[PDB]
RNA sequence: AAAGGUGAAAAGAACCCCGGGAGGGGAGUGAAAGAGAACCUGAAACCGUGGACUUACAAGCAGUCAUGGCACCUUAUGCG
RNA sequence: GCGAGAGCUAACUUCCGUAGCCGAGAGGGAAACAACCCAGACCAUCAGCUAAGGUCCCUAAAUGAUCGCUCAGUGGUUAA
RNA sequence: GUAGGGGAGCGUUCAGUCCGCGGAGAAGCCAUACCGGAAGGAGUGGUGGAGCCGACUGAAGUGCGGAUGCCGGCAUGAGUAACGAUAAAAGAAGUGAGAAUCUUCUUCGCCGUAAGGACAAGGGUUCCUGGGGAAGGGUCGUCCGCCCAGGGAAAGUCGG
């Protein structure tokens, strides 16, 4: 079965406004705290974006200002961090297993950079 | 001695070890669940596999095992690096029914079970 | 859909009420072998 | 259609059924900082502990 | 004046449910299932009876006919010829002799069998 | 419609203990708290903890009746 | 079962007659089986003789005795 | 031995009467291997807390497994089905004894002749403030249209 992806009990639509707006967050704040499931989902999307922002040129900018809408934060990946991230070949996040919860029970975690 | 009176004028009953959850909203086989693997374990033990159960009746569980920990230590002068649990067990409460709709004009008596959970502790010792 | 029940206060009193209970001679009788009866409910006029 | 049970079951196969329902016991360790007890790939939770700090006390 | 049940009805419920002992399920522990369990048990118990008194008189047999065989005779044959030399014996002692006591076994049989010829 | 009962008397439980609580474990009152306010007895179905003897090649109205095993000994060491 | 009628000398058929049985009948036998063959259970017995029906093992009791038959598994399902 | 007729009795209450017991403990309940031909009835042990056994006689709402019986309780089905529109949620921050669910923030998603706003009929304090969390909430709740307390409604011209 060579299939690939979640498909997380949301549409198709849906599936993208979260992880843009999840790397968003990863984005704005270096760590959060989520599922640990949407996390190992917002790894690797993140850090593709990661790559796309690590180029400089304008391009790279605006490829990056399609997924990440809120220019505080492009701004921040593009000139801030991207940039702190040339020699690392990958890697850009790691991800944390802390424990349950009351309501839904479920495992829970951190996810940065 | 003589007779039942004089006996009932003598002695009292102490609980070494009890404690009682009366009364607690939830259903004894659920409850009974966590509680069937504190059972007979080092009584610390109960306090971190109670810690790490994810069932929702760890909680009221729980707060029993310190109340017989407390209940032992105090109240009857026992021996905390040795304490453990004797007994443990569940049985019902008055349980709670109302009424839901459904299909149709039928209605449903549906029961919200109560839970008389309850542990003993205890000195363990071989020899 | 919609249902056999659809208040009008209106309606009610003057369908159900005392003026209305009591002019008519079966309805006297209805007041009295209610009150035989210790109604507190009355009437729809002691709502 | 609607098929309902025949006979009112015993309690001896009920608890048969149960037979599995059995909880498996969270294994468990010690935490080498703090010292409360973590799950195995977990951060221990008193702390904050993985291998330095995470979450914080 | 009127007089309930009161007392009597457990009273007789009780009987039958102690009676009602080492019964598999609802039968040791419901009194209709209970009491009912017993009908059957009834018939099985006064049959029973006569019954054993059959059972019984077979294995003495059966010990019996082995004995016989056990040297060259038959079982008819043996307790023919002990009913032929008037040899008035039960068999359920025939049974005893033949199986707990040998060498008398033995005499018995040549007996039975001289008396045959 | 279903609804009744602490105690002789409220002497209705100051106060310490685990908990937000609920609930309980002491204490103290009482004759008794084996009456503690879900407060007289507390049957049965029904749910559980522990213990004895048993049960995973077996076919069953679940009993009967015969024997062996194991266990127990307050109308009870034999007809158990 | 024996007598007859209606039937198709069909029926677990129906309508009379007649004997027994079940109904209201347990017990043994016919594997199983209200009716059939033996037989009418006042209780007890770890006592004896028989009935119908049986006696290689299941399953009590002669793998009996002598004069034979069939070789077809007839026995263990029918006819011109 | 079925329908059926006959014979002798067992138990329940109320009643008359006698024997008589009971806080060193009544009835009722619980256990058991004793007795009687049976309905049944005794011994002792544990329960209970204030009434009761026995004999004789009288009178009955006088003996339940059934009635798809009536009332009530608790089992099965079962930790099953379902949690009530497929408009969709994330991260941070806060609070608390405890938070996926309550309060801020920043976004995302849906309605937009409505899924906005204003009336009427009906409802009746559901409005606002402060508090609470047993139960109501289809989970959770620190929250609420639920619980507590206190406030709030103003007309010569609107409406009668
Ligand atoms: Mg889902
Ligand atoms: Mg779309
Ligand atoms: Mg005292
Ligand atoms: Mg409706
Ligand atoms: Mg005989
Ligand atoms: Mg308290
Ligand atoms: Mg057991
Ligand atoms: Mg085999
Ligand atoms: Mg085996
Ligand atoms: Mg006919
Ligand atoms: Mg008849
Ligand atoms: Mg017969
Ligand atoms: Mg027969
Ligand atoms: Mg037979
Ligand atoms: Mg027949
Ligand atoms: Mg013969
Ligand atoms: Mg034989
Ligand atoms: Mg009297
Ligand atoms: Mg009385
Ligand atoms: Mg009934
Ligand atoms: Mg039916
Ligand atoms: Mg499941
Ligand atoms: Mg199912
Ligand atoms: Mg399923
Ligand atoms: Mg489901
Ligand atoms: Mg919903
Ligand atoms: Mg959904
Ligand atoms: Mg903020
Ligand atoms: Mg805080
Ligand atoms: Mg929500
Ligand atoms: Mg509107
Ligand atoms: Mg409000
Ligand atoms: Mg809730
Ligand atoms: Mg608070």
């Amino acid at each position: 079965h060579g299939k690939a992806g979640r498909k997380l009990n949301r549409n198709s639509s849906a599936r993208v406004a979260l992880a843009r707006a999840q790397a968003t967050a990863l984005l704005r704040e270096g760590r959060i705290q989520t599922t640990l499931t949407k996390a190992k989902e917002l790894r690797p999307f993140v850090e593709q974006l990661i790559t796309t922002a690590k180029g400089g040129d304008l391009h790279s900018r605006r490829l990056v200002a399609q997924d990440i809408h809120d220019k505080d934060v492009v701004r921040k990946v593009m000139d801030e961090v991207a940039p702190k991230y040339a020699e690392r070949p990958g890697g850009y996040t790691r991800i944390l297993r802390v424990g349950t919860r009351r309501g839904d029970g479920v495992t829970m975690a951190l996810i940065e950079l | 001695f003589r007779n039942k009176k004089q006996r009932k004028q003598q002695v009292k009953l102490r609980k070494p070890g009890f404690a009682v959850a009366k009364y607690v909203r939830m259903s004894p086989r659920k409850v009974r669940l966590v509680v069937d693997v504190i059972r007979g374990k080092s009584v610390q033990d109960a306090e971190d596999l109670l810690r790490f159960i994810p069932r929702s009746a760890s909680e009221p569980v729980a707060k029993v095992l310190n109340s017989a920990k407390a209940n032992a230590l105090h109240n009857d002068e026992m021996l905390e690096d040795r304490l453990f649990v004797k007994e443990a067990y569940v049985d019902a409460g008055p349980t709670l029914k109302r009424l839901i709709p459904r299909a149709r004009g039928s209605a449903n008596i549906i029961k919200k079970r109560t839970s008389h959970i309850t542990i003993i502790v205890a000195e363990k010792g071989n020899k | 859909m919609k249902r056999t029940y659809q208040p009008n206060n209106r309606k009610r009193a003057k369908t159900h009420g005392f003026r209305a209970r009591m002019k008519t001679k079966s309805g006297r009788n209805i007041l009295a072998r209610r009150r035989a009866k210790g109604r507190h409910q009355l009437t729809v006029s002691d709502e | 259609k609607h098929p309902v049970p025949k006979k009112k079951t015993s309690k001896s196969k009920r608890d048969m059924r149960r037979s599995h329902h059995a909880l498996t016991a969270p294994n468990l360790t010690e935490c080498p900082q703090c010292h409360g007890k973590k799950l195995s790939h977990h951060i221990c939770p008193n702390c904050g502990y993985y291998d330095g700090r995470q979450v914080l006390a | 004046p009127r007089a309930k049940t009161g007392i009597v009805r457990r009273r007789r419920h009780k009987k039958v449910l102690k009676r009602a002992k080492g019964f598999w399920g609802s039968r040791s522990k419901q009194y209709r299932n209970a009491f009912q369990t017993l009908l059957n048990a009834a018939t099985y118990e006064y049959r029973d009876r006569r019954n054993k008194k059959r059972d019984f008189r077979r294995l003495w047999i059966q010990r019996i006919n082995a004995g016989a065989r056990l040297h060259g005779m038959n079982y008819s044959t043996f307790i023919n010829g002990l009913k032929r030399a008037n040899i008035d014996l039960n068999r359920k002692v025939l049974a005893d002799i033949a199986a707990r006591e040998p060498e008398a076994f033995k005499a018995l049989v040549d007996a039975s069998r001289n008396a045959r010829q």
